[PDB]
């Protein structure tokens, strides 16, 4: 498909 | 190595090589890789400690 | 030369523990007693530092902190409220 990121964390 | 030789008319010559590599990286990524890691620092941490 | 060498110390914490019950309640005239405690500070028993603020009347129908400091400040605290 298109690859996926992820958000860190805070 | 590499030769060529003439008799002739005739030439014949020869090219042959062998190359080796060992590669070691230091993985990238968004995961738990080295440097997203090491940017994930705040500034007033000591990273070489 | 690198610069940015770690500057820490280890502080140690206290470990303070309750004796008896987080509120008591008792008649006009009878008298307040310690129901005790006990305080760890890295495992030297420090219990005798132990700091109970205020205090509790007993002919006036009260609540008392006890705390811990360690040798930088850190502290550990708990009350006991007490009624008339």
């Amino acid at each position: 498909g298109g690859g996926g990121g992820g958000g860190g964390g805070g | 190595a590499r030769g060529s030789h003439k008799a002739g008319a005739l030439t014949f010559s020869s090219s042959l090589n062998y190359a080796y590599q060992k590669n070691n990286f230091a993985t990238t990524g968004q995961g738990l890789s080295m440097l997203n890691s090491l940017y994930q620092t705040p500034r007033d941490i000591s990273i070489i400690g | 030369d690198k610069s940015t060498d770690d500057t820490s110390k280890v502080t140690y914490f206290v470990t303070l523990e309750r004796e008896g019950d987080e509120k008591i309640v008792l008649e006009k005239g009878q008298p307040f007693v310690e129901p005790g405690y006990y305080a760890e500070m890295n495992g030297e028993d420090i219990t005798e530092s132990v700091q109970i603020k205020g205090s509790v009347d007993v002919n006036t129908p009260y609540n008392l902190v006890y705390a811990a400091y360690n040798e930088d400040g850190f502290a550990k605290t708990f009350t006991r409220t007490v009624y008339v």
